[PDB]
């Protein structure tokens, strides 16, 4: 409950002093950030300390910092984890900057508020003069200008336009394609300068922001001049601009500002930026935990093994070291634990979160620098947001995909009419359906549209004004044809009906309608449309290139230039289209053929084709009856086209009955009646026989291959659901037109009927809302199942039954509610081959990818763009934002930004399918990597009794995870390709092993450990039965036998083993990775060629030299990378031969040539894609 | 503009071969490995089997042997030669007492008398074996100073408060004069006096020589260096105080850049059993005869029941008689001959198409 004052003083609500006002109400700021500039350093640390291994390095520093165990330097081993830590931070840190250079792109851009004084301000004339968004406050007058976006939650006061009406674009509050009427109070109406509203005191009693779009309730409290007394106005959601909205066809609209920052309904539809730790970084704990049990096992083993031997009696230790004390020791296997935990702390390395890190952020690098997911009319790259959820994307198996400028491009076209029982009308809009039998060879027709459009053009050469060009001209038909006129005579009009209603139905088209006319300031000869629907801009400007240009409109009626001359028609009345009537209607006027008379009036009804066929006439003699079965047959062919079908219906009026029918108007009227059914039955009273002119088809327009992405996503498993803002019908069109409906589905429309929602009482019985709970059982048994969801988590088809759910919103509010009937609505909708959501609020888009996300245990994408779409965005695992002309929020929100939809392709199925794969490998390739080093120092245990001195000189020790080793890992994590990026989109079925998760497993873990157990074996032993049997490996006699001695034998087999083990279980053998697999096999020579030349080695001092020119390191280190690479070149050369991959096949049908005839960076949802 | 830099490392076109394994390719990459490791295993224990040794434990010859020459117990000797295989005639042994050492624990002589029946050749190499003795646990190793080896002459807290190699046992001695080679490491030095001949038995001015040089690296006289304190600031170690009874003198005190008996004992054995030279002979062959050791015996062993030997030998390049890497060798050339056979003939048996066993289209 707020009470917002304006041009006066607050009362004595005000005892919050230092800043006069109490409530303090948000900045008017957008955040889309994961972390505030305050407790970034808290917050960020937390998220790395939620990895399991980051907690273990820090109890090391602080055992390790005690000299119970001697750690030598126990302030130096601390440097290792700090200074992952910093670069881990300023990473993110530099990530999270470029979510703020967004944020004040949106927080200044320009509004226009009043400078007066505003009483709701923080401590810490009379113009509109432009101040910044960010400087919007709670009680400012915001002048919203044409065409600019609204700055926050606006009751809007006066516009332009009298009577004070404005029209705003709910695209982004909703999916509503439609401009939404706006009414300004009628107190303040005649408020029209700045120098009226300085001089105006009232004050706002309002609500809480409460999250409903479609709901407001307010108080306006004005005290009346020149009559003490406070005068109520109520305010509902009509007189409210909401902040995603944007001002059109309006000059100006005046409001005050009720709801900044979190306030408004945009925010609380949305959330904090979350910090969506991936699946296989959430996984990466449990293998870590396998890493603990493995480390606590061997210093068990190695802590009761020394203190065996601690009490011993035939020993040296007792003679030569000076431990002679007996006694001292039953079981010291406490202090020789921890010793071993030192001792062994590299078996879980330094380098696992830093490695996979510079992974994750470098894969984010090639997403955005990559030139087939740059969208060059908007000037933009794809732009990864969150840096580490790359392989998230090849894991994807539902997306919930918005509709609105999502999968539509927001341009209507009309494309085909009927007119008397003929199809009018020429489109290659979706006859691609026909890919199973007849080719793609099809481009040829596009271009026999294309010389009939220029056909047309030539041929309507008649003397029109505003015939401009093709380039406003978007309906194709050559038979505009008005035959046998001007060729036999001059007067003719003996035949052709046809063109007799030709000429008249154009003519309607150019009549029933609501749009304006305003003059284009570039080319002002030239004039547009401005329209409220833009199906009626697109039937007003397609009867002004065939020759029907409406020209003005006066008071008396309608300006038409009917071929060259501007005929008047005098309007008589205005039937206003509206959601519960789904019909415009408009009389006109024919003029008069009898002098002295009176002529007649012509009613022009248009509306939606379901409810204008009950309306027409069966009593005729005419051909009023047979031309129903031709276009009824066509508004059906039309439908499953999915262009948005519309019937043109008339009746010519006696105006003596039209005069009665007037004075019943008048009636409905001059009384307030309008909420009541008075006017609506008046209007319906004369809407019954009517004659059909014929009906038109309106393409919602595709972005550039919707229809092809959806189709290649669908091969590789993935389900679409599109979640939708605005209307069923409209989303059905868009489902037919997106090859989503099929013309032969079952769709299963839940369709509620009563308005009362499970909120309170009727527990015993309910009679008006079992309904839903009913027939998602009758649903289910024609999919033959009750209940069973643990049986349907194990199923990842897509599925083979021919049905559709078409759920409205208000029955999905019943079907979200309580536990079992989310199970089997669930259980229906993972069964249909297609889910429609509609009229769905952005809770509820968020809920749905919940239930999935929850329910199941799988993947969710949720693109979109539009506000409403940001709480699906930002509830989802993934989420995508599709950009455009202006800054939207669900770009900033999201966590990679596509110009198009049709790149969604390019971005999950190439770059996913690549970073899963890449990442699901290198896990297991770094912990079998560092195992094979670490392991190494427990086999050394055995033959000191587990006393704790080291196998390796301390160099190897600090630079095997950071310089021997630490490249090939690296550079398969982000340039590994098991196939090229085109064979990722001829073949979308390789993307069914992320869905499956078939590469990335806690069992595949577990062999990559037991390869590295098995190795670690064959780099210590081979090694050590060298030098068993008489301590001399060097040919000149003298002695290789010092401890880190063996440590460059073992070291050095390791290194090479790991080098070419990573070679081996990469694809794509590229000269940069192997070039630094070369280098990383090299350097482990060149370090101890060059530090084992320095007097600071202190007992190495010459170890390359004396290692090197002897000849036993060179036998043993050839058998011992044969038999650590040998027991899995096999196994995988028994798996490729006999149980391959699909991947595998399809790179044995790459090298012989079968997808060599595509070019490189083919894409398949391209419009201007060449010829195969 | 905006439109990213098209150079193919950016468009993630690097040049590439996409290695698929078909059995074309891999089942000669298995033959040409088992046929390489059986030719390089064959050779190495051809090599191998042609270095011969000589093993005499003598850690039990002040008890087990008298004053005259009785036979060592085969427990004790191993001799390998390849040319005479059933060589069984065991060398034998003899204890001068020498009463006036006074240690009694270890002291004498012992006189071993072995016989050779074939020439080892130019490089003769003397080590000595020690069993049971642990080199290797995590303070002896670490018991040295690293000032002291570089010939510095370091103070008390640069040999005892060092960070990690530190003497820290064993630095200084009662009345405060700090041990020249400190720690574990140069205390428990390896004492035996061996003899810089071989006496042939049965002849004279024919004995084998043997030297002290040549017992190390020499790149070790670059870290090994002379030390720089002088006779009073340092005491010999507290095990040594045998051999220095008086401490040092202005004349005593051990060079040990040119003492390489030192320099290898500083080098600590990895694992229980420690072999380290200590007689060399370059020059000569040591021809088919019976020798004669004499071991002045001052290193104890039997209280902790390890052993302490000899091992006379002339390696190989390889280094030492050990039969491991031709046999494992030999076992990786038959692994992967046999796993060359194994998928061989599950794939003329079983097999498959290169084309279509894709689970997508089925
Ligand atoms: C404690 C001591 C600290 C000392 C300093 C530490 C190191 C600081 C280094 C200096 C800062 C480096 C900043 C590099 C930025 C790279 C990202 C980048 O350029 O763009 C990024 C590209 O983002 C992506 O989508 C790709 C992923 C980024 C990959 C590279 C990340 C590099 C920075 C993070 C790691 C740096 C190393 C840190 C070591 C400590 C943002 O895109 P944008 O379109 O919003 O950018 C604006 C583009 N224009 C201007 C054309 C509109
Ligand atoms: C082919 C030539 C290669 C030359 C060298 C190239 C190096 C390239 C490194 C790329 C990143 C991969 C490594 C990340 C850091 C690994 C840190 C690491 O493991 O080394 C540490 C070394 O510790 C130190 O004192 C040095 C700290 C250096 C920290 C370096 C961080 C590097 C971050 C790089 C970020 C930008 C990357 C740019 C693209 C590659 C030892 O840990 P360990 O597990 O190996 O051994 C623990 C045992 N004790 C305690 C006894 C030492
Ligand atoms: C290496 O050689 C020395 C002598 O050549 C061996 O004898 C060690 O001699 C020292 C001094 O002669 C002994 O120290 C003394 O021990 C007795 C009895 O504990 C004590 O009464 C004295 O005050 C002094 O501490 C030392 O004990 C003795 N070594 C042993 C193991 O008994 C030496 O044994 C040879 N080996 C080593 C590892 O140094
Ligand atoms: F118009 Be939307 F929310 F894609
Ligand atoms: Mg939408």
């Amino acid at each position: 409950l707020r009470t917002v004052y304006y041009n006066m003083p607050l009362p004595k609500d005000m005892i919050d002093e230092e800043g006069n006002p109490i409530m303090q109400y948000p900045r008017n700021k957008i955040r889309t950030t994961k972390y505030t500039p305050l407790t970034f350093l808290p917050k960020n640390i937390l998220f790395q300390f939620h990895n399991f291994a980051n907690v273990y390095f820090l109890v090391l520093i602080i055992l390790g910092a005690f000299q119970i165990f001697g750690v030598t330097n126990p302030g130096l081993s601390a440097v290792p984890l700090v200074v992952i830590v910093i670069i881990t931070a300023i990473k993110d840190a530099i990530e999270d900057s470029r979510r703020t250079v967004l944020d004040l792109e949106v927080n200044n851009t320009k509004t226009h508020i009043l400078e007066g004084v505003e009483n709701e301000n923080v401590s810490t004339d009379c113009k509109f003069a432009k101040n910044y968004w960010k400087g919007v406050k709670v009680g400012d007058i915001v002048r919203i200008h044409n065409n600019d976006e609204i700055p926050a939650d606006i009751i809007l006061l006066s516009t332009s336009d009298t009577d004070g009406a404005c029209y705003v674009e709910t695209k982004n509050l909703d999916g509503e394609t439609n401009l939404k009427v706006r009414q300004s109070l009628k107190c303040t109406n005649t408020i029209r300068t700045s120098k009226d509203i300085a001089r105006t005191k009232f004050w706002i009693e309002s609500e809480g922001p409460h999250s409903n779009l479609y709901t407001y309730q307010g108080n306006m409290k004005w005290r009346n001049l020149a009559d003490g007394e406070i005068r109520n106005e109520p305010i509902t959601i009509n007189n409210v601009l909401l902040r995603g909205c944007t001002l059109r066809n309006t000059k100006w609209a005046m409001g005050v500002v009720m709801f900044t920052g979190g306030d408004t309904k945009i925010m609380l539809n949305s959330g904090i930026t979350p910090t969506k730790k991936s699946r296989i970084s959430r996984e990466l704990n449990f293998s870590v935990v396998i890493n603990f049990v493995l480390l606590f096992i061997l210093c068990f083993v190695s802590g009761i093994a020394n203190g065996v031997y601690y009490d011993k009696k035939g020993r040296s230790r007792f003679s030569y070291e000076f431990g002679t004390i007996a006694g001292s020791a039953a079981t010291n296997g406490f202090v020789s634990f921890w010793v071993a935990v030192i001792l062994y702390q590299s078996l879980v390395p330094i380098s696992l979160y830093i490695s996979v890190e510079i992974i994750k952020t470098a894969q984010a690098a090639f997403i955005y620098g990559d030139v087939l997911l740059y969208n060059a009319k908007l000037d933009y790259p794809c732009t990864p947001k969150s840096w580490n959820i790359s392989d998230d994307l090849g894991q994807v198996e539902y997306i919930f995909s918005d509709k609105t400028g999502t999968l539509t491009q927001n341009v209507m076209e009309f494309k085909k009419c009927t007119i008397n029982g003929v199809s009018y009308g020429r489109a290659y809009t979706e006859a691609l359906a026909g890919l199973r039998k007849r080719q793609g060879i099809d481009v040829e027709t596009e271009g026999r549209r294309e010389k009939a459009e220029i056909a047309k053009d030539r041929d309507t050469m008649i003397d029109e004004l505003r015939a401009l060009s093709g380039n406003s001209q978007f309906y194709p038909e050559e038979v505009t044809f008005v035959s046998k006129e001007f060729v036999r005579d001059l007067k003719g009009a003996s035949g052709e009906v046809q063109q007799r209603c030709c000429e008249h139905f154009m003519l309607a088209l150019a009549l029933c309608h609501s749009v304006l006319v305003e003059a284009n300031p570039d080319n002002p000869k030239k004039l547009d449309l401005k329209a409220q629907s833009p199906d009626e801009a697109a039937l007003v400007a397609t009867a002004r290139d065939v020759g029907f240009s409406f020209v003005g409109k006066t008071k008396k009626g309608l300006i038409i230039e009917m071929q060259g001359i501007q005929k008047e028609f005098e309007i008589l009345n205005i039937l206003e289209f509206n959601s519960s009537r789904k019909r415009m209607s408009c009389i006109v006027k024919i003029p008069g053929l009898n002098p002295g008379d009176e002529p007649r009036a012509l009613l022009i009804c248009k509306g939606a084709d379901s409810i204008i066929y009950s309306r027409l006439s069966r009593q005729s003699g005419s051909n009023s009856e047979a031309i129903l079965e031709k276009t009824a047959l066509h508004l059906e062919q039309y439908a499953t086209e999915g262009l948005r079908t519309l019937c043109i219906a008339q009746r010519e009026l006696s105006w003596s009955e039209y005069e009665k029918w007037n004075e019943k108007y008048d009636i409905a009227a001059a009384s307030l009646a309008n909420r009541e059914d008075e006017l609506e039955v008046v209007a319906d009273s004369i809407e019954r026989e009517l004659i059909l002119l014929g009906g038109t088809a309106i393409e919602d327009r595709l972005q550039d291959g919707v229809p092809d992405c959806i189709e290649l996503l669908a091969e590789a498993g993935i389900k679409l659901w599109v979640l939708t803002g605005d209307k069923v019908e409209t989303a059905i069109n868009i489902g037919f037109s997106c090859n989503l409906l099929n013309n032969e589905m079952e769709l299963l429309v839940i369709k509620t009927t009563g308005d009362d929602v499970k909120e309170f009482g009727s527990e015993p019985s309910e009679i008006v809302d079992a309904l839903l709970s009913k027939y998602l059982k009758e649903y289910f048994n024609l999919t033959g199942s009750e209940e069973e969801i643990f049986e349907a988590k194990k199923d990842h088809e897509f599925p083979k039954g021919n049905y559709a759910i078409v759920i409205d919103g208000d029955a999905l509010k019943l079907a979200l509610y309580g536990e079992d009937i989310r199970r089997k609505f669930l259980l229906l909708c993972k069964n249909c081959r297609a889910v429609l959501c509609c009229r769905v609020s952005p809770s509820q888009k968020a809920a749905v990818v919940k239930l999935v996300k929850d329910s199941l245990d799988v993947m969710t994408l949720a693109i979109g763009d539009g506000s409403n779409d940001v709480a699906m965005i930002q509830s989802a695992d993934v989420g995508i934002g599709i950009a455009g002309e202006e800054g939207r929020q669900a770009v900033m929100c999201s966590d990679y930004a596509i110009g198009q939809f049709r790149y969604l392709a390019r971005l999950v199925l190439v770059h996913g399918r690549w970073s899963y794969k890449r990442l699901a490998e290198m896990i297991p390739e770094f912990f079998y990597k560092n195992m094979i080093f670490a392991l190494a120092l427990f086999w050394y245990g055995i033959y000191n009794d587990f006393d704790g001195s080291y196998l390796y000189e301390y160099t190897y020790m600090m630079f095997y995870n950071l310089a021997f080793t630490s490249l090939p890992v690296i550079f398969l994590g982000i340039l590994d390709q098991d196939v090229n990026d085109t064979i990722s989109l001829v073949v979308p079925q390789l993307y069914r092993v992320g869905i499956l998760r078939k590469e990335w497993n806690q069992r595949k873990f577990l062999w990559y450990m037991l390869d590295g157990l098995y190795q670690s074996i064959i780099c210590f032993f081979f090694p050590y039965l060298v030098y068993h049997k008489n301590m001399i490996v060097t040919s000149n006699g003298l002695g290789l036998d010092h401890r880190y001695f063996v440590g460059v034998y073992v070291t050095t087999i390791a290194v090479i083993s790991c080098n070419t083990y990573v070679l081996l279980h990469q694809y794509r053998w590229d000269w940069f990775s192997g070039l630094f697999i070369a280098l990383s096999c090299l350097v482990v020579f060149a370090w101890t060629g060059i530090w084992s030349s320095a007097i600071a080695s202190r007992e190495f001092f010459k170890a390359a030299a004396r290692i090197y020119g002897a000849p036993s390191f060179w036998a043993v280190f050839f058998v011992a990378v044969l038999f650590c690479l040998l027991p899995r070149f096999t196994y995988d050369s028994f798996q490729k031969f006999f149980y391959p991959t699909d991947v595998e096949i399809v790179r044995e049908m790459w090298q012989h040539g079968h997808f060599d005839h595509y070019p490189p960076g083919y894409d398949p949802t391209d419009p201007n894609r060449p010829k195969v | 503009n905006r439109r990213p830099k098209e150079d193919a490392f950016t468009q993630q076109r690097l040049a590439a071969i996409n290695p698929v394994l078909t059995p074309r390719t891999v089942l000669p990459l298995y033959l040409l490995i088992a046929v390489v490791f059986v030719i390089v295993g064959g050779c190495i224990l051809a090599q191998n089997s042609k270095v011969d040794e000589v093993t005499i434990y003598y850690q039990d010859c002040m008890t087990n042997a008298t004053s005259s020459w009785s036979d060592i117990p085969s427990e004790h000797w191993q001799f390998v030669f390849h040319k005479y295989k059933t060589y069984n005639t065991a060398p034998q042994w003899r204890f001068v007492d020498d009463e006036s050492d006074d240690f009694t624990k270890q002291r004498g002589t012992c006189q071993i008398r072995f016989t050779t029946p074939s020439d080892m050749k130019n490089n003769v190499y003397l080590n000595y074996v020690l069993e049971k003795f642990a080199a290797n646990h995590r303070r002896y190793v670490l018991s040295f100073s690293e000032d002291q080896i570089r010939g510095e002459d370091a103070s008390y807290e640069t040999v005892h408060d060092a960070t990690g190699i530190n003497c820290k046992p064993l630095s200084k001695n009662a009345d405060g004069k700090i041990y020249y080679p400190c720690g574990l490491i140069a205390n428990s030095m390896f004492n035996d006096t061996f003899p810089l001949q071989l006496t042939n038995v049965g002849d004279t001015s024919n004995n084998y020589s043997l030297t002290n040089k040549g017992i190390n690296w020499e790149s070790d006289k670059k870290r090994y260096k002379k030390t720089k304190y002088n006779y009073t600031q340092i005491a010999p170690p507290p095990y040594w105080e045998k051999m220095y009874p008086d401490g040092y003198n202005e004349t005593n005190i051990p060079d040990i850049q040119d003492w390489e008996e030192f320099q290898n004992w500083m080098r600590p054995g990895a694992f229980d059993k420690i072999t380290k030279l200590i007689r060399i002979n370059k020059n000569d062959t040591l021809p088919a005869g019976e020798y004669q050791l004499d071991i002045g015996l001052h290193w104890p062993v039997l209280e902790f029941n390890g052993k302490k030997g000899i091992y006379l030998t002339h390696g190989s390049h390889l280094g030492g008689r050990n039969p491991f890497l031709g046999i494992v060798y030999l076992i990786g050339g038959c692994i992967c001959a046999a796993m060359a056979l194994i998928l061989l003939t599950f794939w003329l048996f079983g097999g498959r198409k290169i084309a279509d066993a894709s689970s997508l289209s089925w």
